[PDB]
């Protein structure tokens, strides 16, 4: 009911996708559930031209890597290549992104902009990630980053509310 | 016929593409300028821009048709516009081929990389995906072993196409 | 009960670890990087205001301890292996950001040569540092260095550089994205150093007077192999110009000055009965010696000089051996510090602390009173 999908956006396989509460899908989205499930938490901003596709079909005999998944007020930035990443809630995703295999993403992670997260990569609580090759830039303060989640929140509300069929 | 062309993809111009090969959702085929070329067992991810470059001047012709090789992973969002590629070859996500190219077999592009204009890749090595034309880190995509992972490759892309494939 | 820490500082890279550790825990080269900067700035510089410098220390010095050592040094000693003759200036400032931001313990600012010849494990020995700025000799006999005994050419990483950039400028082969020469006015220093480390081939010593001969008034030109690069524009760098880039290094003529002349003026000033221990035991070490074929042309070098009449007359036949260290070239003097460190608590006592620092002004450089 709450969540915002966009008209120029695309939901394929919807039995497999799942929207929280408070969602907002941007124009262009494409949150490709064909293969695998994809889950998207409470008050979570998927930003224009994301493209959300699942990590694997599952069906590997040993080894199968883990669909998809997004916990709450998850800030995913515009033309952010999301795919087989766990994102936790509260994680900054940067602009332009690109998420790999099996990537754990903590609790208050701030993931920068043009950023290339690799297979495997367990990124830790309350940290900056930076490079070219995925790498801790510096900690993270917990009430700054609260704040900006808190108000990218609102800002998103109120375009969720008009314009958009 | 026998390729997984899907609905939401586009194709223009010539395009004769190979067995098995796979065309995934929102992927642009604009083969105006040249007849494109797909190898067989070729999987073409979403976001996927395959141009062309115009071609046939009498004098330093700049172009010809983009002859894609067999077994070649292309993935999302990968810009492939006039680059001649060998068979074996894993373009990274976000990547971009330059307006004239020589890829040669068992290749491993970078994520995020920009493959250049007028520049042929030896056989067998991995380029790192930042700064261009790395020569770093071409033995474990050896010939030989390269092309036993590059079968598995397409063993799992095969295989992954046909669970999709089946799901509809 | 306590191991110290360990710093080399300098223009280019910065050794440092753990006490008592065979080799360095990690090397993070000089620069720092900065938000909303478009270049990454060099930390260790001369000239240059105090409160800037103390925060460049204080930020650098930040961005190591936590990468590198995992500690706080406020538990334990710290030997900062300054190069002898490193500016008063930096020095003092060092001294401030050591005991004033941080408050640590203890601090050395101790010799480098000296340290270096402490891993040999021999008490007299000529020593030469071919480090980024400079290429500094300094003679040590008995634990001693002998001190107005010595040599220091601008002629180290940083001329070798400054030659790279001017010979690729002149014949310049860039690919398109062929011809195209002297597009780019300059090139960036990370990517000059990695050309150094694996292009570079140092000649022989009858290769060099070859050489010597062409320049004024041709043999040997190959091997010549391409340079990768970034943005899709890959240079074709050639086998000849490497050659001559490294020749300048050793070239004589018109100064009567090069490294291999250095040794032989520093052995000139010494004493007669210094003289012969010193020319037995002459020790490399630095940045420019890790370059591959050097120690063979330098020895040579030197062997030819003794041969001129100018320099038969004082030192004659001399049995020039050089004695090796454990560690890799540029990683001795580190290794010496690390040993001085680590084994004695006795001899941290000499070195100055929190204590003496604050009631007196500062650590004691070698000057009047
Ligand atoms: N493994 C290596 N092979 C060849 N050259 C090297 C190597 N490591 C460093 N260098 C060169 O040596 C220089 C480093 O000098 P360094 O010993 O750090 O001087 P300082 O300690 O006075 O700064 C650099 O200019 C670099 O080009």
């Amino acid at each position: 009911s709450g969540n915002k999908v966009s008209r120029q956006s695309v939901l394929c396989g919807s039995q497999n996708i799942v929207l929280n509460g408070k969602t907002i899908i941007m124009n262009d989205c494409i949150i490709r559930g064909d293969l695998a499930n994809v889950r998207v938490g409470r008050h979570c901003v998927v930003k224009s031209r994301s493209v959300i596709r699942p990590p694997f079909k599952k069906f590997s005999k040993g080894v199968a890597f883990f669909p998809l998944h997004i916990g709450d007020h998850v800030f995913i930035e515009e033309d952010c290549v999301v795919n087989a990443a766990q994102i936790g809630s509260y994680v900054h995703v940067g602009k332009n992104c690109v998420i790999g295999r099996r990537c754990v993403l903590k609790d208050c992670c701030k993931i920068l902009d043009n950023t290339v997260l690799p297979p495997e990569t367990v990124v830790p609580p309350f940290t900056v990630f930076s490079g070219c090759p995925g790498l801790f830039s510096g900690e993270l303060p917990e009430c700054t980053q609260e704040l900006m989640i808190d108000v990218t929140k609102s800002y998103y509300q109120k375009f969720l509310p008009l314009t958009q069929v | 016929p026998g390729a997984v062309v899907c609905v939401e993809s586009e194709i223009r111009g010539d395009v004769t593409i190979g067995p098995r090969t796979v065309i995934h959702p929102k992927a642009r085929i604009i083969a105006e300028a040249g007849p494109i070329v797909i190898g067989e067992g070729n999987l073409i991810e979403e976001q996927a821009l395959i141009i062309n470059a115009y071609p046939d001047n009498i004098t330093p012709d700049t172009e010809k048709p983009m002859i894609i090789g067999t077994n070649n992973v292309f993935e999302v969002g990968c810009y492939s516009q006039a680059m001649k590629m060998g068979d074996n070859n894993v373009i990274e996500s976000k990547a971009y081929v330059g307006r004239n190219v020589i890829l040669t077999s068992g290749c491993i592009i970078g994520a995020c990389c920009n493959l250049n204009t007028f520049e042929v890749i030896p056989e067998n090595t991995v380029i790192y995906g930042a700064d261009c034309l790395r020569r770093v880190q071409t033995e474990r995509p050896q010939p030989t072993l390269q092309l036993d992972f590059l079968m598995k490759i397409l063993p799992n892309y095969h295989h992954l196409k046909k669970t999709m494939k089946g799901s509809s | 009960e306590k191991t110290a820490v360990v710093i080399d500082l300098g223009e280019a890279f910065t050794k440092c670890g753990f006490a008592g550790e065979t080799g360095p825990r990690c090397i993070i080269p000089s620069v720092i990087k900065k938000a909303g900067m478009p270049k990454p700035i060099k930390v260790v510089q001369y000239n240059i205001n105090t409160e800037e410098l103390y925060s460049y220390l204080k930020e650098f010095i930040h961005i190591l301890y936590f990468r590198h050592l995992l500690v706080n040094p406020r538990d334990r000693r710290v030997v900062v292996i300054e190069s002898v003759l490193c500016p008063s200036h930096f020095r003092e400032t060092l001294t401030r950001v050591l005991f004033k931001y941080f408050e640590v313990p203890s601090v050395l600012l101790a010799p480098s040569h000296l340290m270096a010849l402490l891993t040999l494990g021999i008490n007299s020995a000529m020593v030469l540092d071919c480090g980024y700025r400079e290429s500094l000799v300094l003679p040590i006999y008995e634990g001693i260095p002998v001190l107005n005994c010595w040599g220091a050419l601008p002629l180290g990483g940083k001329a070798l550089h400054k030659e790279l950039e001017t010979q690729l400028l002149e014949q310049c082969t860039v690919d398109t994205g062929q011809s195209l020469p002297s597009v780019m006015g300059s090139i960036p220093e990370g990517v000059l150093e990695d050309i150094k480390v694996r292009t570079c081939f140092v000649s022989d010593l009858t290769r060099g007077l070859k050489i010597q001969a062409a320049k004024f008034n041709r043999p040997s030109p190959p091997p010549n192999v391409d340079y990768p690069l970034d943005g899709e524009k890959i240079l074709h760098v050639l086998g000849s110009i490497r050659d001559s880039v490294v020749e300048i290094l050793f070239e004589q003529d018109n100064e009567e000055k090069s490294v291999a002349t250095l040794i032989l003026d520093s052995l000139m000033q010494c004493p007669i009965d210094t003289r012969k221990q010193l020319a037995e035991n002459l020790v490399i070490i630095g940045g420019t010696s890790m370059l591959p074929g050097f120690l063979h042309r330098l020895l040579a070098e030197i062997r030819y000089l003794v041969e001129k009449p100018k320099y038969k007359k004082t030192l004659g036949t001399k049995t020039f051996r050089i004695h090796t260290p454990p560690a890799k070239a540029n990683c001795v003097a580190w290794l010496g510090g690390a040993i001085f460190g680590a084994l004695q608590d006795i001899l941290g006592s000499r070195s100055v602390s929190k204590e003496y620092y604050n009631q007196t002004g500062r650590i004691p450089d070698w000057c009047s009173l």
